[PDB]
């Protein structure tokens, strides 16, 4: 199959400035007829993809002239001369020269903003949950930027990976930050066999992880 | 009005098969191929195959999973997906294509969820700080909404009054059931002096839970 590699996978942009997204194919997508059936689609959350550009550089009807495509052979670019709010979404390049038809993995256009360290909160299990025999320890890592973050749970100083579930918000429309929840779920019995619970967040905004913890035998 | 109208969302049990339709209107049905595409959540589009009368092509990856049929009389095509698993949880799109053109019109997508879960209301657990968080300008509270099915759940705080500082996280699957959390950050002034409650509604079970967040 022709693998379609898009770069970057996430492209922070400021409104009004230009954005370029690259799509490279693992082989030439010049068809035998000499056309290059490289297309770009934009998908907004919850909506069908929309055709932007076909045959490398042609705008589909209704696509404003701020979108242009270029490239040849295996290297293709979609350029947006002036990003507008409505352009935020996921862009996919697509090749229709070869079967199977293949798409790139998508480049999400996101809003750039200043870096923001996460506000990290850790929560011991509620007493209610403990009564049910479960113990979820929750760590919120709120309002950070950029989106790349690594969370690590430590229980009595040892990394714990099983039972961890993370969820990430999309970029906040108000402040362009991201938030994440990380929940470590244990049985009440396992929970009660450990003392210290630590949510550790590594984010570009500090050189050292942000550490929140609590001791079960404290309050 | 060219339109591709797909069938509605499906919740089916593992092992079951589902038949999703894509009805075409406003153009000459036999002038276009219908292509089907999968998009798993948070991932890209994958081509499944096309269906056209006398020409059905599958992506090798889907050859054993999908069967495409076309009913030209009614200008509808179908994708049958068999022996479903949660790996098949996806939105499926149809789109049309013809020579010299591209995927210009698309169906709205059909979401498939494969689960053996029964409708289960959420357990809602208040998340109050362990009380070293009793010092900053802002306090963050949360509600853990655990063990529900199906989606969605709606979370509000103080019945929508607290709109600012709220983060409701996408649900994740944890033993066939969804878990979601929501956080709200409020001024230390306002909690615990004022009540804060997360209001969780789960329409599928007609259940609402209003959990007051009280200090531990």
């Amino acid at each position: 199959d022709i693998l379609m590699t898009q770069t970057p996978l996430s492209l922070p942009v400021s409104l009004g400035d230009q954005a370029s997204i690259s799509c490279r194919s693992s082989q030439s997508i010049v068809h035998s007829n000499g056309n290059t059936y490289l297309e770009w689609y934009l998908q907004k959350p919850g909506q069908s993809p929309t055709l932007l550009i076909y045959k490398v550089s042609n705008r589909f009807s209704g696509v404003p002239d701020r979108f242009s495509g270029s490239g040849s052979g295996t290297d293709f670019t979609l350029k947006i001369s002036r990003v507008e709010a409505e352009d935020l979404g996921v862009y996919y390049c697509f090749q229709g020269s070869h079967i199977p038809l293949t798409f790139g993995a998508g480049t999400k256009l996101e809003v750039k903003r200043s870096d923001a360290a996460p506000t990290v909160s850790i929560f011991p299990p509620s007493s209610e949950q403990l009564t049910s025999g479960g113990a979820s320890v929750v760590c919120f890592l709120n309002n950070f930027y950029p989106k790349d973050i690594n969370v690590k749970w430590k229980i009595d100083g040892s990394e714990r990976q099983n039972g961890v579930l993370n969820s990430w918000t999309d970029q906040d429309s108000k402040d362009s930050t991201y938030s994440m929840s990380s929940t470590l779920t244990l049985t009440k019995d396992e929970y009660e066999r450990h003392n210290s619970y630590t949510c550790e967040a590594t984010h570009k905004t500090s050189t050292s992880p942000i550490v929140k913890s609590f001791n079960r035998n404290e309050c | 009005e060219v339109q591709l109208e797909e069938s509605g969302p499906e919740l089916v049990k593992p092992g079951a098969s589902v038949k999703i339709s894509c009805k075409a209107s406003g153009y000459t049905f036999t002038d276009y191929y219908m292509n089907w595409l999968r998009q798993k959540p948070g991932q890209g589009l994958e081509w499944i195959g096309w269906v056209y009368p006398g020409s059905i092509k599958y992506n090798e990856k889907f050859k054993d999973k999908a069967t495409l049929t076309a009913d030209t009389s009614s200008s509808i095509v179908y994708m049958h997906l068999s022996s479903l698993t949660s790996d098949d949880n996806a939105v499926y799109f149809c789109t049309r294509w013809t020579y010299g053109s591209s995927f210009d019109y698309w169906g709205e997508g059909t979401l498939l969820t494969v689960s053996s879960a029964k409708t289960t209301p959420p357990s809602v657990y208040p998340l109050a700080p362990g009380s070293a968080a009793q010092t900053n300008s802002m306090v963050t509270l949360g509600c853990l909404v655990k063990g529900y099915f199906p989606e969605p759940v709606t979370v509000t705080w103080n019945s929508g009054s607290l709109s600012s500082g709220v983060h409701t996280f996408p649900a994740v699957l944890q033993s066939d059931l969804y878990t979601l959390s929501s956080s709200v950050t409020v001024p230390s002034s306002t909690w615990p002096s004022e009540t804060v409650t997360c209001n969780v509604a789960h329409p599928a079970s007609s259940t609402k839970v209003d959990k007051k967040i009280v200090p531990r």
